[PDB]
RNA sequence: CGCGACCUCAGAUCAGACGUGGCGACCCGCUGAAUUUAAGCAUAUUAGUCAGCGGAGGAAAAGAAACUAACCAGGAUUCCCUCAGUAACGGCGAGUGAACAGGGAAGAGCCCAGCGCCGAAUCCCCGCCCCGCGGGGCGCGGGACAUGUGGCGUACGGAAGACCCGCUCCCCGGCGCCGCUCGUGGGGGGCCCAAGUCCUUCUGAUCGAGGCCCAGCCCGUGGACGGUGUGAGGCCGGUAGCGGCCCCCGGCGCGCGCCCGGGUCUUCCCGGAGUCGGGUUGCUUGGGAAUGCAGCCCAAAGCGGGUGGUAAACUCCAUCUAAGGCUAAAUACCGGCACGAGACCGAUAGUCAACAAGUACCGUAAGGGAAAGUUGAAAAGAACUUUGAAGAGAGAGUUCAAGAGGGCGUGAAACCGUUAAGAGGUAAACGGGUGGGGUCCGCGCAGUCCGCCCGGAGGAUUCAACCCGGCGGCGGGUCCGGCCGUGUCGGCGGCCCGGCGGAUCUUUCCCGCCCCCGGGGUCGGCGGGGGACCGUCCCCCGGACCGGCGACCGGCCGCCGC
RNA sequence: CGGCUACCCACCCGACCCGUCUUGAAACACGGACCAAGGAGUCUAACACGUGCGCGAGUCGGGGGCUCGCACGAAAGCCGCCGUGGCGCAAUGAAGGUGAAGGCCGGCGCGCUCGCCGGCCGAGGUGGGAUCCCGAGGCCUCUCCAGUCCGCCGAGGGGCACCACCGGCCCGUCUCGCCCGCCGCGCCGGGGAGGUGGAGCACGAGCGCACGUGUUAGGACCCGAAAGAUGGUGAACUAUG
RNA sequence: UAUAGGGGCGAAAGACUAAUCGAACCAUCUAGUAGCUGGUUCCCUCCGAAGUUUCCCUCAGGAUAGCUGGCGCUCUCGCCC
RNA sequence: GAGCCUUGAAGCCUAGGGCGCGGGCCCGGGUGGAGCCGCCGCAGGUGCAGAUCUUGGUGGUAGUAGCAAAUAUUCAAACGAGAACUUUGAAGGCCGAAGUGGAGAAGGGUUCCAUGUGAACAGCAGUUGAACAUGGGUCAGUCGGUCCUGAGAGAUGGGCG
RNA sequence: CGACUCUUAGCGGUGGAUCACUCGGCUCGUGCGUCGAUGAAGAACGCAGCUAGCUGCGAGAAUUAAUGUGAAUUGCAGGACACAUUGAUCAUCGACACUUCGAACGCACUUGCGGCCCCGGGUUCCUCCCGGGGCUACGCCUGUCUGAGCGUCGCUU
């Protein structure tokens, strides 16, 4: 139950701050979970989603043995976009299909310093 | 436009008392803020006690409410002087100081006399340096407490004499009668006329 | 409301320019410009008995009637019709109203909590708040309220050593007090009977707060409890008691109907 | 005639510094109506308000009595409840309308002009040095202010000067650092638990049942949001004196700078002026023989002046010391910056404005002032063929759905078109009564009713009839074996190893005190503490009643499934 | 086969188009082309009455305070040496002021159209008055005997609520009369008997809460004016230099 | 360019003063007041009037009484009077 | 209420079935796609036929009145799907120097010019335009403002408030 | 037989009522106390690759520098794809910049007309000569400089 008074419960609020929040924010927003074996390898529960992680899709109208890269993030739509998952259109121009990114399943992630550094927090924290 | 039978009323809304409407809407957020102000004058302030200068004992001036008491401002300054203490010395101490309140009664005078001897024992104090005046050891652990609450000596202490055993005695009860009341009443509305009389009669000879 | 409708400066035609003698707005360029000024049947309009901050929102009880209420309400959580008939799954329950030792109210982790449910038999009851956690019918939907979530199960403590920590996220779970007895949570929707789950020591506070017919409470100043006006009031063993059927006139039950 | 000093002055684009204007919800100062009421209207009420004008601050104003009272006297200002719709004002009509107590919030007090004393020991500016990081402030040398009066000591609560007594020796402003603090000081960034597991539908699922005898898992975290729809676990976030970093503010602790109060006696000083008050006149007030303010005139006193609610004279008493000034507190805030909540509204509602809203547009101008939300999960916004110059159409295609095809969710009424049925000279329409036609509904139409008992015909089963074995309840008796409920005495036993109340007591008890002759006297008086007695609860055995919703066990008659 | 029916049609009879102002509407009286949405007795304060609840000669915390920092908590719980205070328990007067108990028995002063002492009872009497109590008497298959039993009642008594009257007490005026007391003997106080006016007493029923009706002030059931005041904008039309 | 609202200007018509002039326009007081027109929103059941006395600067209005409704209370009968 | 449901809620339509005298309600069939209801208490901005009611839409009138102030058009060709209206040749007329002409002050602000389209506006129409979209166009010592005063408006000194 | 008119039902067309949603209002409360002569509020003009409005900015003009986070903004081509160099975007912003009018300030405002000082080129110099920079409003306070007085006085011709 919420008992800070500086934080809302409030529906028309919480959807304001989301539907305007700046991109720093929606990059925490746009979140997706990871595969079993790496959190099990890690040790963390959750991660933001960059260009060039491999991506296997849950839930949706294709689910499932679809490990394939992401290429685009549209922080605007809130909806990352696939390499693996196309869509052809009248005009037999394929076209990539709106994801949500916490339908999103994390099967691995693409190796920095700086990363290495938001994992040493999220597995100092985590404790 | 009145009608059957009901009081006649006079209501005073002809002024236009749409526009100045005080609603106490804020009556617990008044709560809540003195309740923080109260706490954080016991964190901020000191280890002096809530309500910090000590009233006196007071008698209210009327016929209505003479009978009772009250916890009063200050402690006149004919009273300090013969306590025997000097007057911003006292106000450091804790001694709330009107100067302008005089003295009538001994009977007041010697109690809050008594008052400010009473004061003076429950007095601790602990000065900065560890020279010792007026202090010594650990008293009571640092007095065993930090704040008083409402009144350090309960400033109302309603006295109540008793005088419960008396036996039925002589005529007192045979000349203390409701006539008594009715010439005082006539000798205090005639007191003036009979002086006049009696220079009067001095005057012709 | 606190700001007019009036904002919109407008007069009356009279008697030629036959639309009405409702005042209009004047102008013109903008199509406004001779529609419907203040009042109540016109569009964009002052509203019919604006609604004001100065209603008389609160309501001051009697505090004896206060007290009564809450003996009233804590006397029928005693019963196990009412109760039942209020709702309460009572059916593996133990006896009435349940009072646990002191060593539930030092509890931390809540699983202790939900293990001390189902050993109690509560879980039923709080089982029927899992099956009901519907969504709020209406228009009440979009001031923050989305959730229908039944009263369950009330536990009445003193001396809190992390139970509301214990029973703080339990879905129809209510936090109350002995010296703080809320009607709201005692009896919600002003029906009487809820189930709850008392302590030792609240059990024994009970006695200490209010009394007994022979002495008064210790704690409240000028409270005694109320007089009982049937003391004996089994209506069936009166009718049915010799002393009332000695004095009866006959069972007449001819019904002498229309003789055509 | 000239030079010099003071005083009244001017000048500058001299050096340095200051005011203008905005906002104006709250606050201060001025002045300022009428609509309305009085059923008419002048006094009155609306109102010392709307409007107008001048100002500042987060509060403002007020604020240390020229006070209230009239008795066992209180004691700065402000805010609330009462006083109180009262005293009182009013064509005493309508109406208007306080204050002192008293209970609370908060509570902080002071300074200067005069009187005098200190050789102006006082302040501003210029120039160089002592000086430290993020910067200006103590001290050195000469130019001014000021004796027509700086500062120190002083303030009506008395103060000062000189002896006597006895002690105290002292604080406010800097600077480096250690551990904190009641939310665990302020703000910001980034991080923190637990299913996405098999079946099932669905376009999509967050739907639907279950996860071993330990309840699949977490909870100090089941608030809320988006996610293809209804989630605590899938994601920000939610709980936690949860955990880490950076920035700022406070009180501890080395240098520099200043530093005599109290009691007795003697002497001396002791106050605010066109100000109060009086006459007269306007506004205001509840203030009336004038509450306050202001204009004009007359205009002080020093055992004085003011107040003491009825004008005046005489007399007595109480209280205060006006014509100089400052100060946080409780109070107000429809302006602003950020924040949270709602028994409120849901696109004709709610602010005029959910949207390129003070926008389009109108008037020369002051000013007036709108209409207007919704495709789908995703644009995957209909490729291609064909008629037409195109608008548009027929196929094909996407989507769960074009019956969602660009103001595109749902799609009613008024109105119109077409199809189907019926009718038509008294305009149409209606009520009562039927008849005809049509749509539709239920049923099987010369065959549809059921539940029980008994006399008949075959099969298949085992109780029941009686008892043994067994559990659970119903019912009363010995109230037997023990608990508990109501009143009665008793041990006064927990009265000192008890709870509460008593303007019922004990001056042979104690302490802090007063009186009369260091001690004595209950000789008398106050407060506090100990206990004596009264009015309800805690034990016990003995008795009475009910065994009453307070029930356990044994036995008895009669139920009960296996 | 049956079917009432917001379907259609025909036939017999009756049938003027609703709302209001009005004695009178179908009116040659007024509003209404049609349809969808909005639209008119609310709220505050005060009073009165009725009703329900709690306490009840008391009642009420609305003003503050106490709890640890809790979403619901702007809730709720408590104060009691926080009852200050509002209303009620006492009224009458303009006011100084005064202020609601009488009755019975015995004794005395000439039981005197007259006061005192001792004891007792205690909010008076009359006529009605729901109810209640006592009870002559009667009645249950054959005789004396009986207890509760079936079982009413002439008459009698005590008399709630209230009604009608009389009498009594309190206060202010009016009339007539005598006495008592001294912290001081006076243009000092008090008392007696009658007739009066009062919103009085004559065993008190109020306080708080909530609902309903009615009235009043507020915009106040909704809409409506000719008018007045305050402050600004216009001589680009027109009038005159 | 000057005269700006009870003001201006007027060879004078009370004519003109931004389509408005026997007192311009805009906003505020203001939702001014009206004894005066119009309207006033679901059903059923029960009871059910008056246009009259008196008074008022009263005659289109109001107060009072009457007529009416609602809420009750006190009793009476069911068992030769 | 272990209420209802994406195996279809609200809303709407309905020659369907029914209940209640009535306010209204329940079920059947169809569009629709995400929230809704029963009981007990509580609180209303709670029910429409009218108010020359406010807002919005739509009929009869009605394909009706009306597209008639200023003498008037006609043939052929061309661009064009399409010509009574666009362009050119030719014929006949009007304005007739107080113009239906050539340029300005005020006022308009891109309307000026070229290209392309003709849904939209031009009261019929268009291939045309002052419509729409795109791209261009205004060059000053000696033209005017700037300088000067005119009627007048105005600040300081001063006075009033 | 048809045409026209009326009443129901289906479908279609104008219409946007009802229902569902709300990045919107309204109310209440808490926290803070903040404009400007060092140029406030407001207004005009300008700025994006394609850019009318709103929004955001001021010739450094869809933002500059710095801190934090960490791989993008996006409708389209381009551009840095670098990250064992310096790092895109976003928020914070404490450092720089902030056209003109506006209390508006050299005058009134017609973007006009000046007056001083300095710096660069123009006859290498003022003499009403081009560009750039600084100053130039009123009132008033303290101090400095100058001088007006038959206001008062001293010494002297
Ligand atoms: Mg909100
Ligand atoms: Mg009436
Ligand atoms: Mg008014
Ligand atoms: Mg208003
Ligand atoms: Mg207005
Ligand atoms: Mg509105
Ligand atoms: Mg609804
Ligand atoms: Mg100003
Ligand atoms: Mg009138
Ligand atoms: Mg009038
Ligand atoms: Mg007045
Ligand atoms: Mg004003
Ligand atoms: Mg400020
Ligand atoms: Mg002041
Ligand atoms: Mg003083
Ligand atoms: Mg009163
Ligand atoms: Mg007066
Ligand atoms: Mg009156
Ligand atoms: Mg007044
Ligand atoms: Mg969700
Ligand atoms: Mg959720
Ligand atoms: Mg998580
Ligand atoms: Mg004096
Ligand atoms: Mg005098
Ligand atoms: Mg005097
Ligand atoms: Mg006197
Ligand atoms: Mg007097
Ligand atoms: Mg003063
Ligand atoms: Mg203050
Ligand atoms: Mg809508
Ligand atoms: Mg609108
Ligand atoms: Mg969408
Ligand atoms: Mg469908
Ligand atoms: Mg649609
Ligand atoms: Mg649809
Ligand atoms: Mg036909
Ligand atoms: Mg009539
Ligand atoms: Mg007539
Ligand atoms: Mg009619
Ligand atoms: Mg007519
Ligand atoms: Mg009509
Ligand atoms: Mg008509
Ligand atoms: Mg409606
Ligand atoms: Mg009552
Ligand atoms: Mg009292
Ligand atoms: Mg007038
Ligand atoms: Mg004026
Ligand atoms: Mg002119
Ligand atoms: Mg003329
Ligand atoms: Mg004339
Ligand atoms: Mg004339
Ligand atoms: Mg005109
Ligand atoms: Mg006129
Ligand atoms: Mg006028
Ligand atoms: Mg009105
Ligand atoms: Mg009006
Ligand atoms: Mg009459
Ligand atoms: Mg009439
Ligand atoms: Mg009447
Ligand atoms: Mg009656
Ligand atoms: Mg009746
Ligand atoms: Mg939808
Ligand atoms: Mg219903
Ligand atoms: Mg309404
Ligand atoms: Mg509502
Ligand atoms: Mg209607
Ligand atoms: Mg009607
Ligand atoms: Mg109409
Ligand atoms: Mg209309
Ligand atoms: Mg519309
Ligand atoms: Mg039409
Ligand atoms: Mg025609
Ligand atoms: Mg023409
Ligand atoms: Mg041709
Ligand atoms: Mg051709
Ligand atoms: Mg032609
Ligand atoms: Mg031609
Ligand atoms: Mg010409
Ligand atoms: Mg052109
Ligand atoms: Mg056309
Ligand atoms: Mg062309
Ligand atoms: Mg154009
Ligand atoms: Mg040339
Ligand atoms: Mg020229
Ligand atoms: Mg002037
Ligand atoms: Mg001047
Ligand atoms: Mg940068
Ligand atoms: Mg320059």
């Amino acid at each position: 139950m919420k008992f800070n008074p500086f934080v809302t419960s409030d529906r028309s609020k919480n959807r304001k701050r989301h539907f305007n929040a700046p991109s720093h924010i929606r990059r925490k927003i746009m979140s997706s979970p990871l595969s079993k074996e790496l959190r099990q390898k890690y040790n963390v529960r959750s991660m933001p989603i960059r260009k060039d992680d491999e991506v296997q899709v849950v839930r949706g109208h294709y689910k499932g043995q679809q490990i394939g890269k992401v290429v685009q993030v549209y922080r605007k739509k809130y909806v990352i976009y696939i390499e693996r998952v196309q869509r052809e259109k009248a005009n037999g121009t394929t076209v990539h299909v709106g994801i949500h990114p916490s339908k999103v399943v994390i099967t691995r992630l693409k190796l920095d310093k700086d990363r290495k550094k938001i994992l040493e927090r999220k597995a100092k924290s985590r404790q | 436009a009145p009608s059957r039978n009901g009081m006649v009323l006079k209501p005073h809304f002809h002024k236009d008392w749409q526009r100045r409407v005080a609603t106490w809407f804020n009556q617990p957020a008044r709560k809540i803020r003195r309740r923080k102000a109260r706490q954080a004058k016991a964190r901020r302030i000191a280890p002096r006690p809530a309500s910090g200068p000590i009233r006196p004992i007071v008698r209210c001036p009327t016929v209505r409410y003479h009978t009772k008491v009250r916890a009063g401002r200050g402690f006149s300054l004919e009273e300090l002087r013969v306590a025997g203490i000097h007057k911003k010395v006292a106000r450091t101490i804790g001694i709330s100081v009107d100067p302008r309140r005089r003295n009538k009664s001994t009977e007041s005078l010697q109690a809050n006399v008594q008052r400010l001897k009473e004061y003076r024992s429950k007095l601790i104090l602990f000065p900065r340096k560890p020279s010792a005046p007026k202090k010594g050891d650990s008293s009571a652990e640092e007095l065993k407490l930090a704040t008083q609450l409402t009144g350090p000596v309960m400033p109302v202490r309603n006295v109540y004499k008793k005088e419960k055993a008396r036996v039925i005695t002589e005529e007192e009860k045979n000349f203390k009668a409701f006539a008594s009341l009715r010439m005082a009443r006539a000798n205090a509305r005639l007191f003036g006329i009979r002086a006049k009389r009696a220079k009067e009669a001095a005057e012709q000879d | 409301s606190e700001l007019a409708g009036h904002q919109t400066s407008a007069e009356s035609w009279g008697t030629g320019r036959a639309v009405a003698r409702i005042p209009r707005v004047r102008g013109g360029g903008t199509h406004r410009s001779g529609q419907g000024a203040f009042g109540n049947m016109c569009r964009g309009g002052r509203m019919f008995a604006p609604t004001k901050t100065w209603r008389r929102w609160h309501r001051r009880v009697n505090t004896t009637q206060k007290r009564y209420a809450i003996c009233s309400a804590l006397a029928a959580s005693a019963l196990p019709a009412l109760v039942m008939s209020k709702g309460h799954r009572i059916e593996e329950v133990p006896e009435l109203p349940l009072v646990v030792e002191d060593k539930v109210e030092g509890y931390k982790k809540t699983k202790e909590a939900v293990l001390l449910l189902k050993k109690l038999k509560a879980w039923n009851d709080i089982k029927k708040v899992y099956a009901s956690q519907r969504m709020r019918a209406g228009k009440g939907k979009m001031r923050n309220r989305r959730r229908i979530q039944r009263r369950g199960p009330c536990i009445i403590y003193n001396e809190d050593n992390g139970i509301i920590k214990a029973f703080r996220n339990i879905p129809g779970i209510t936090l109350l007090n002995v010296s703080k007895l809320n009607i709201l949570k005692l009896a919600p929707g002003g029906h009487v009977g809820r189930f709850c789950i008392w302590t030792e020591s609240a059990f024994r506070k009970l006695d200490e707060l209010y009394g007994t017919w022979r002495k008064a409470a210790s704690l409240k100043s000028n409270y005694n409890l109320p007089m009982h006006k049937m003391i004996n009031t089994d209506l069936s063993r009166i009718l049915k008691s010799p002393e009332i059927q000695r004095a009866l006139r006959a069972p007449r039950k001819k019904i002498h109907r229309r003789v055509l």
